[PDB]
RNA sequence: GCCGAAGUCCUUCGGUUAAAGUUCUAAUUGGGACUCCCUGCGUAGCAGGUGGAAGAGGGUAGCAAUAACAGGUCCGUGAUGCCCUUUAGAUGCUCUGGGCUGCACGCGUGCUACAAUGUUAGGACAAUAGGAGCGAGCCUGAGAGGGUGCGCUACUCUUAUAAUCCCUAACGUAGUUGGGAUUGACGUUUGUAAUCAGCGUCAUGAACCAGGAAUCCCUUGUAAAUGUGUGUCAACAACGCA
């Protein structure tokens, strides 16, 4: 057996995360919302990580995430986003800890959207807006008959 | 008297000793006690706090 | 040959404290914006007064106490009686010298030197 | 028609509510296919293998790690199901049967829980490390 | 010891995997270093080459291992 | 008129199940319409021998806070008389919302 | 095997069958960091093996790592940086790091500064304890 | 409850236990209550003597390739690893992996040992099917442990070859010095 | 149930002094398990079993007799006997500076590793504490950091979307993308002070291929792994208590 909605088509709830994410990643570089930075591209995603990203294009599955990370919790603050993104720190003789991101990159995409409208500001953190959560439903009936 | 070097955030402030003690060696400084943990324990049914 | 950030001796002695800051070290440059004033002022008022006198020999030694002073160029080919706890140890200011805690010169410490068994 | 009852493992706690609907079971505001893991997929749905065609179940959780959450669910879903049939009797103790025939923890649930630390040691009955001599 | 396999694949070589790796049932990069004298990064890249022609489908495709068998139409 | 809360606090639980009691008590005489917030552990874990002498063992100090809340629509007359219980180590203090 | 192995540049060897960013690792004054950040910015794939890079390729990734300034990068991220006797950015390399940081060791023995003695006998410098540890 | 099956995949109404042998069946745990959709479980098997029979077979594995000190706990690792035996088991050969499976839990263990001269006692049966899935365990991890060859393939080089009874097998090579050193204290 | 936003015929979100409550949440009063029940063994009791939230002291702690150790503490005390110090160029008290961190070496408790059941990159659930100090949101900078200071006298606001695990890639048995010691410089915070403090950045890239004779801890939510708080604290945990 397997879970079942109602309502016919898709939403961006139902398909999966490692896949609409992505596909929201696509959908960034084909309509040129969002763009890459330019100042950035040697950046570490956070002080505790080694290395660069591997991808190259690892800015818009970045931005896909926040996008989608918005959608799930309603409110999505900067100083959250940036707790979240962190992780361990591996290298030193000590026992390891929980260091945060990078800010800089994550702000650098919340404005980045703020100027084609796909999330506003409201109180507590940023919110879609409208138009936002409209973009997430195409691309889930995008993927939905995929 | 009146030393002065500066202690503003420092172990011999006269604030940071037992009170009870006059002398600092074993502090409890969580909820505002103050006091020398010697000192302490002698005295710490009288303030309200018991074995469980 | 010497320069300190591609600058020469005299040139960093005609543009004075302020400008030369911005080109110390930044440990450093945070001890001249905070604590500065009246004991750091005495000293050089002090190393003004030693090397006026003089001219083929170097001049008096100027003990101080306090160790944690940035040495300037301004007072380069100086004496410093440095305490250590113990003894006001001299040293005479190279061009090398610049830029670093003044503290460095006087080990407080002897080597050592480990005999025998036990 | 509705019955509001809860699972519980460790510290995990997952409430379920069945309504009449037309078979749809859904973890916080998705269905339960979406656990992504191919285990803890085929765990949530023991409970379903043996046994809701007109039952509407709809289930929230918190607490506990990624796996003692799950354990609470299967508890959620099983005994929403038995507490409908009882509720809205002899097909309920039939159906109740091939859970307890299955496994004991899709109704009762465990009462362990973790032992407090203690002194003189890293962690509750370790200690630390003798030297001698 | 210093086991030393190879990271180059020859043009000879690509004309032995073309027959007998489609032969075997169920093989994944592992066993190809045995037998061939390869590393396992390009034993990884020759089966995914074969993939994307024909013949060769991934019987897994779970991360971490991998494990390909032959084509049936 | 101005809904007023108590809030009562405690040390210990005898003492403060008096000091409920008279004043739940007393808005039955004054008739007054009548609406437990979580406890506190205080654990405070000191090292029990003075010297660093003798194996490393601990008394834990708990001490503990029962805290209780009241509250009700009353017209500043009724409530002054209301507040006048007096028990030891018992706090009330009167919050107005 | 039309590739080479073994590839002689900027008076190292670096290893072939070695992806590229690893093999520019092997350079003393290019790590793992500035190393993919040469490439990224050579700007080709860090991936490919230090076998092929046919030297059209290879001339490129040597004006790099000479001229970083100059080659769109931040300079924060560089070796040296500020420099007090040049006063100016720029970042050390191969046979160099190991004659030039030599100096920076000598000058303070000549000093006898308090690391300078450290350095001359042998033991630790930056405040460690050396009471059980490091014998 | 009619399918039943492991993985999703495979079924146990095959595994001929009767068909196996005579004695050992028994203790092995492959009778209709041990079987499961998936092998996890909250476990309550440790409480009294014997209760480690009514478990499952499949999850008495998955602890035991459970070591050592890093991988110690992560239960929901071990599954994956013996899930992709039991597809490398079951698409080479074509047998399912249950049946030879269970062959390879009979012939590891050792009839016989030496308690602490020596003296050469027997075993129970509880006692075999322990000191099964310890050796063909031990085998695997110090096979795969810097080996270039990822430990489900491992695992599956060792479990094959227990069923069909070759000196290959860490396994059933280790049997053949213990048994000969009961047989020589005696 | 209302009013929103998307979906766009009924699915999911966010809000609401708006009507009914208590399954989750919070905490007071009581109930509950006794070898009572059955069968074996030997009255005292024991072993197994059914039922049961829990079964054999329900689990874990706390409290703990008399009798002593010339075991510890006069460096906790306005607890203290005696001895000497007060000849103030003090063994009283205090300011500047330095020590307790000095290293041919020997032992104790710990930490991180020696990898592929892994590391690297990208993506995807806790509890217990503490807080008139915690510090919201939004700007600034690669990063650490910096500026502005909303809420909270706290189940309300805040430290606070933990980490093993999971899912896509990269690597390939090598002292290697394992390991991160030791050194050079720049960018900073805390402080009267960084000369022996912590954080960041780029470089430097060691010993270690599972450890002899020996020894330690542990029986169930235990060991082991895996993080988070708290005590000390201006700043600093590889430590203690949870």
């Amino acid at each position: 057996i397997g879970g079942k909605t109602g309502h016919k088509g898709f939403q961006a709830r139902e398909i999966s995360a490692d896949v609409f994410v992505n596909a929201l990643a696509k959908h960034f570089q084909e309509n040129r919302i969002v763009k890459p930075p330019e100042w950035a591209d040697l950046v570490k995603t956070a002080a505790l990580k080694q290395m660069a990203p591997s991808n190259q294009n690892w800015f818009y599955t970045r931005a896909a995430a926040v996008i989608r990370q918005i959608y799930m919790h309603h409110d999505a603050s900067l100083s959250g986003l940036s707790f979240h993104y962190g992780a361990n720190l591996k290298a030193v003789t000590m026992p390891k800890h929980h260091h945060n991101a990078s800010r800089k990159v994550i702000r650098s995409i919340l404005q980045q959207l703020e100027k084609s409208d796909l999330v506003k500001v409201g109180e507590k953190g940023r919110q879609l807006t409208p138009k936002g959560q409209r973009l997430l439903d195409q691309v889930a009936t995008s993927c939905g008959k995929k | 008297f009146v030393p002065k070097h500066p202690r503003d955030n420092a172990k011999g402030s006269v604030e940071r000793s037992c009170r009870i003690c006059g002398k600092r060696r074993g502090v409890i400084r969580q909820y505002r006690l103050n006091i020398c943990r010697r000192c302490f324990r002698e005295r710490a049914e009288l303030l309200g706090f018991k074995k469980y | 040959n010497y320069t300190y950030r591609g600058k020469t001796l005299d040139d960093l002695r005609a543009m004075e404290l302020k400008d030369f800051v911005e080109l110390l070290p930044t440990k450093r440059r945070r001890f001249i914006s905070r604590s500065f004033d009246l004991k750091h002022v005495h000293l050089i008022e002090k190393l003004k007064k030693a090397r006026q006198a003089v001219a083929g020999v170097r001049p008096p030694v100027v003990k101080t106490h306090l160790r944690h002073m940035v040495i300037l160029p301004e007072f380069v080919d100086n004496v410093i009686g440095i305490y250590d706890g113990h003894v006001f140890f001299e040293v005479q200011i190279k061009p090398e010298m610049i830029g670093h805690v003044l503290a460095d010169f006087a080990p407080s410490k002897k080597v050592v030197k480990h005999s025998k068994a036990g | 028609k509705s019955v509001q009852v809860f699972g519980r493992k460790k510290t995990a706690t997952a409430v379920a509510y069945c309504c009449e609907g037309s078979g749809l079971i859904k973890l916080n505001g998705t269905p339960i296919n979406m656990v992504s893991s191919e285990t803890l997929r085929a765990k949530i749905l023991e409970p379903l293998q043996l046994i809701w065609g007109n039952l509407d179940i709809r289930v929230r959780v918190h607490g506990g790690g990624h796996v003692a959450q799950v354990y609470a669910i299967r508890q959620a879903v099983a005994k929403a199901i038995v507490a409908y049939y009882q509720k809205y009797e002899a097909t309920k103790t039939e159906i109740k049967n091939t859970l307890l025939g299955y496994d004991r923890t899709l109704l009762v649930a465990d009462p362990r829980r973790m032992e407090p630390k203690k002194f003189g040691g890293q962690g509750a009955r370790v200690r630390r490390q003798m030297s001698y001599r | 010891e210093k086991r030393e396999w190879a990271v180059i694949i020859t043009p000879e070589q690509a004309a032995d995997m073309v027959k007998s790796v489609p032969k075997n049932k169920v093989i994944s990069a592992g066993k190809l270093a045995e037998r061939y004298k390869i590393s396992l990064t390009c034993a990884r890249k020759a089966l995914e080459a074969l993939t994307a022609e024909g013949k060769i489908v991934p019987v897994i495709n779970g991360h971490d291992l991998k494990c390909y068998g032959p084509h049936p139409d | 008129v101005q809904k007023i809360r108590l809030t009562i606090t405690s040390s210990k639980l005898p003492n403060l199940q008096r000091v409920v009691g008279n004043l739940m008590g007393k808005l039955k005489k004054g008739n007054l319409e009548v609406r437990p917030m979580p406890r506190r552990r205080l654990r405070i874990t000191t090292r029990r021998a003075p010297c660093g002498n003798g194996t490393e063992t601990y008394d834990h100090f708990e001490l503990r806070i029962y805290k209780r809340v009241i509250d009700f629509q009353g017209t500043a007359e009724a409530v002054k008389q209301v507040t006048q219980a007096l028990e030891p180590d018992v706090h009330v203090e009167v919050s107005v919302i | 095997a039309a590739f080479r192995d073994m590839v002689r540049m900027l008076s190292t060897n670096v290893d072939g069958r070695r992806p590229l960013y690893l093999a520019l690792t092997n350079i003393s004054g290019i790590g793992r960091r500035f190393a993919y950040a040469v490439v990224r910015r050579a700007g080709l794939d860090p991936l490919r093996r230090a076998g092929t890079l046919t030297p059209k390729e290879e001339e490129l990734i040597v004006s790099i790592i000479q001229n970083p300034t100059e080659h769109q990068i931040p300079v924060w991220m560089l070796n040296r940086r500020f420099d007090r006797a040049t006063g100016q950015n720029t970042h050390w390399v191969a046979t160099d790091l190991g004659a030039n940081i030599r100096a920076e060791i000598e000058r303070m023995k000549k000093m006898r500064m308090k690391r300078g003695i450290r350095h001359g006998l042998g033991l630790k410098v930056r405040g460690q304890c050396t009471k059980s540890t490091g014998r | 409850m009619e399918g039943v099956k492991l993985f999703g995949k495979y079924d146990y109404s095959d595994v001929d236990f009767s068909q196996l042998d005579p004695a050992l069946v028994d203790y092995i745990s492959v009778h209709e209550k041990q079987h499961v959709m998936v092998p996890h479980t909250a476990g309550r098997y440790v409480h009294k003597r014997f209760q480690k029979v009514s478990c499952p077979l499949v999850e008495r594995l998955c602890n035991h390739l459970m070591s050592r000190g890093r991988n110690t706990g992560k239960k929901l690792l071990a599954i994956r690893i013996v899930e992709h035996a039991f597809d490398i088991i079951a698409l080479s050969t074509g047998q399912n992996p249950i049946v030879t499976f269970v062959k390879g839990v009979q012939y590891c263990g050792a009839r016989e040992d030496s308690t602490r001269r020596r003296q050469a006692c027997d075993v129970s049966p509880l006692r075999r099917i322990d000191q099964a899935l310890s050796l063909i365990t031990e085998g695997v991890r110090k096979a795969a442990f810097r080996s270039s060859r990822n430990i489900a393939e491992c695992l599956a080089d060792e479990l094959i070859a227990a069923s069909n009874n070759d000196q290959t097998s860490y396994a059933c090579r280790k049997k053949d010095e213990l048994e000969r050193i009961a047989k020589s204290n005696r």
